[PDB]
RNA sequence: GUUUAUUAAAAACACAGCACUGUGCAAACACGAAAGUGGACGUAUACGGUGUGACGCCUGCCCGGUGCCGGAAGGUUAAU
RNA sequence: UUGAGCCUUGAUGUGUAGGAUAGGUGGGAGGCUUUGAAGUGUGGACGCCAGUCUGCAUGGAGCCGACCUUGAAAUACCACCCUUUAAUGUUUGAUGUUCUAACGUUGACCCGUAAUCCGGGUUGCGGACAGUGUCUGGUGGGUAGUUUGACUGGGGCGGUC
């Protein structure tokens, strides 16, 4: 028969193609344990409507879990008030719940896990900065300025 | 039987096969079984050796 | 009986016409195999006795499909 | 490619030498491996032949002037039948037997024109071009074609000397061009 | 196809004929020939001289791999017995040690018995 | 011992014994379109078939023919 | 993995007069090797142990042609290849390796169920074999239906048509 397969399946599928496969295959192992399917038209149209959708949509839509980062350059620059010590070094310091907490706060809205500053932006005072994460290879940079007010 | 020899010479040097099996009792295990013949063979074997 | 539950099919009468030409009652059995087959709408195995054209119809109209038109004439299963 | 490759010649010193062996069917039932009365081919090849001919002490002065350069007198029959090393070639036709002078004990000599009324008429062409191919072993076809100063210009011996395929016998397959020579080997289909 | 260059040469050697076997250091065979296969049948190859050439056409076969230096391991009484562990010097092999493996019953089967001629 | 109930009781059948041959058990074999059975609640010192016919002394020669068993290199050879 | 096609790629020839272990015709009077040779020294190796080929290598720079003979002339070079053989593939199986999930179970167990049937279930052993359907070649007095002439000094035998 012709089925139409659901996981990835080995030397044959992966994960929803129009493979061929002899029946003693399809009845008697793939299709009873659900890793196919018969091709019976009906479905491989129920699969078209399965070929629009989350594919070509929810893609433009981490286009925006990408885009939000669109507006990490366009400002790139929040200040914390952390003061000074005995020489302009840091009597706060600043992390990822100060970083993405004082960052969401504004316009700029991150989930407070989605701001990645390396053992530095607080430890001293002044221009720091840190690693911006919405997406998995989209992050983006900023500028941080801990003011000693 | 064995001989394992070493550095400098070619020949054989395997006298020794004449000093114990070959036809000693290759020739003997070979043919007829014999029986009571080797009692009248080793008979005149004796006479022989007294002189 | 060597009856297909899909189909119908049973065994049928013709000759043998021998090369002379002579005919002889024979039969012409079906292909009939009992097969356990999956059915995920009942979470269970029916088996039934069906003729390999059998199988072929369930392949295509499918199993719950096929089961509904024996449920439809009370054949069970 | 799907004709020939006449570019496919591409260090001797000419490559005249490309010889035309076209396969040809084996022999089941009853047929032969028969080449015409010199094969020339639509390409004039340019080749100022050497026509040795069984002629007369008459058709020495213009059976010599149409793709030759001389001929055998009356007298040199077997005045010169004496020597193995001082002895396309001819033989006319009709009632003209050649047992007496070229059948003893191994060459290839045959046809070359039949003519009592002209020995070089305005229009007879077709021998100062090629020579012929017959049997062999297992098979037959060779010869030779083109040169160095040729290209698709002598590929006019492949629509016109693989369409030189006979009737053949029953049961057998006679399709398979192959040329080229002092220089490297090969073809396509036919 | 392979190499070894430590071998052994196995020669049986019977009143009848003498065959002689090049193998290895485990006793799986490399090469052989007899002197019954080289030419020379009946009172012919009961000869040392079949047995010499025996170890020649042996030797053209065995070389086949290699071979530098072999053990020489003798079996039965018959012509060849020794005079086809010269063609083996000569031919070009060093030559380890040699050994006498001719079997002797400790007095197992009754032998033959016949041979009134 | 058995047998032709009703023209044959015998030298015919059987018989213990012998031999050959098949059968590893869902045995071979047999009743059965099948299911189910017998063989057997047995298992090769067992079961089937076949001939011979207590016992004594013995049982030679022939494998061309037919039958059976084995073999595969080639040859020929079905549906397809 | 292996038996057959089929496609490239390499082998090799002791009929006689002879410079000599000439495969058949065909191109064919210069190709070649410093893109590193002849001939020595071995390697794998075919085999009528007659001898050949070659990757490696010591090597270090020319061989040839109608040459007159031979029914047929060049290891001068190249072809489509025959004698027969050999190596990858392409394809076709077939034989051979495992798996489990179809299927087999005349192993053990659970339930319906106080049941040596059956069904369902679990587990063990098998396992794409086995077996069955259709088609097909072989076997097939076990069974079946039949045939197995007439003339004739009765019929049969012989003879005859
Ligand atoms: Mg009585
Ligand atoms: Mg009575
Ligand atoms: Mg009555
Ligand atoms: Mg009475
Ligand atoms: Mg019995
Ligand atoms: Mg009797
Ligand atoms: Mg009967
Ligand atoms: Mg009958
Ligand atoms: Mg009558």
């Amino acid at each position: 028969m012709q089925v139409i397969l659901l996981d990835k399946v080995a030397n044959l599928g992966s994960l929803g193609d129009q493979v061929n496969v002899k029946a003693g295959y399809a009845r008697n192992f793939l299709v009873p344990q659900g890793k196919a399917v018969p091709a019976t038209k009906k479905n491989i149209e129920f699969f078209e409507a399965r070929r629009a959708e989350l594919e070509a949509k929810l893609a433009e839509v981490l286009a925006a879990a990408n885009a939000r980062a669109e507006k990490i350059n366009a400002l790139e620059t929040v200040t914390i008030a952390s003061k000074a010590g005995d020489e302009g070094k840091l009597f706060g310091s600043i992390g990822t719940r100060d970083i993405a907490d004082a960052v969401t706060a504004a316009g700029v809205e991150v989930a407070k896990s989605e701001v990645r500053l390396p053992n530095g932006v607080l430890r001293t005072t002044g221009e720091h900065e840190v690693s911006f994460q919405v997406h998995s290879e989209v992050f983006a940079k900023v500028i941080v300025n801990v003011v000693a007010e | 039987i064995k001989v394992r020899e070493n550095e400098p010479f070619d020949v054989a040097l395997r006298r020794f096969k004449r000093s114990c099996e070959k036809a000693g009792v290759l020739a003997e295990v070979r043919r007829r079984e014999f029986y009571e013949k080797p009692t009248t063979e080793r008979k005149r074997a004796k006479a022989s050796a007294v002189k | 009986s060597r009856v297909c539950q899909v189909t119908g099919k049973r065994p049928v009468t013709g000759n043998n016409r021998s090369h002379a030409l002579n005919a002889t009652k024979r039969r012409f059995l079906p292909n009939l195999h009992s097969h356990r087959f999956w059915v995920e709408s009942e979470k269970r195995f029916v088996t039934l006795r069906v003729s390999a054209k059998g199988m072929r119809v369930i392949d295509k109209k499918g199993i719950d499909t096929v089961l509904a038109e024996l449920r439809a004439r009370g054949e069970k299963y | 490619k799907v004709y020939t490759i006449d570019e496919a010649a591409r260090t001797a010193k000419f490559d005249e030498t490309v010889e035309v062996h076209a396969k040809l069917g084996i022999d089941p039932r009853r047929s032969d491996q028969n080449v015409r009365g010199t094969v020339s081919l639509p390409h004039g090849l340019g080749k100022q032949v050497r026509v040795l001919a069984i002629a007369k002490g008459e058709k020495i002065k213009e059976a010599e002037e149409a793709g030759a350069d001389y001929v055998g007198g009356e007298e040199i029959i077997q005045k010169i039948l004496d020597g193995w090393m001082d002895f396309v070639m001819g033989a006319v036709g009709s009632k003209l037997g050649r047992i007496l002078g070229p059948r003893g004990l191994n060459p290839k000599a045959g046809t070359v024109g039949f003519n009592i009324g002209e020995i070089i008429r305005e229009i007879k062409a077709g021998r100062i071009e090629f020579r012929n191919d017959k049997t062999g072993a297992i098979h037959a076809p060779v010869g030779k074609a083109s040169f160095p100063p040729e290209k698709l210009a002598d590929n006019i011996r492949a629509f016109i000397r693989a369409l030189e395929a006979h009737k053949p016998e029953g049961a057998k397959g006679t399709f398979l061009r192959s040329v080229y020579v002092t220089t490297t080997m090969g073809p396509s289909v036919r | 196809r392979k190499q070894v260059s430590d071998g052994v040469a196995h020669i049986h050697a019977s009143f009848n004929n003498t065959i002689v076997t090049i193998t290895d250091r485990q006793g799986n065979a490399l090469g052989w020939a007899t002197a019954g296969g080289s030419g020379f049948r009946g009172s012919r190859k009961s000869t040392p001289f079949a047995a010499q050439v025996a170890a020649e056409r042996c030797a053209d076969a065995v070389k086949e791999y290699g071979i530098k230096n072999l053990e020489v391991m003798v079996k039965g009484p018959g012509p060849g017995r020794e005079s086809t562990i010269r063609a083996l010097n000569a031919a070009g092999f060093r030559i380890t040690n040699i050994t006498d493996v001719t079997p002797i019953p400790h007095n197992g089967c009754r032998p033959p018995k016949k041979r009134r001629v």
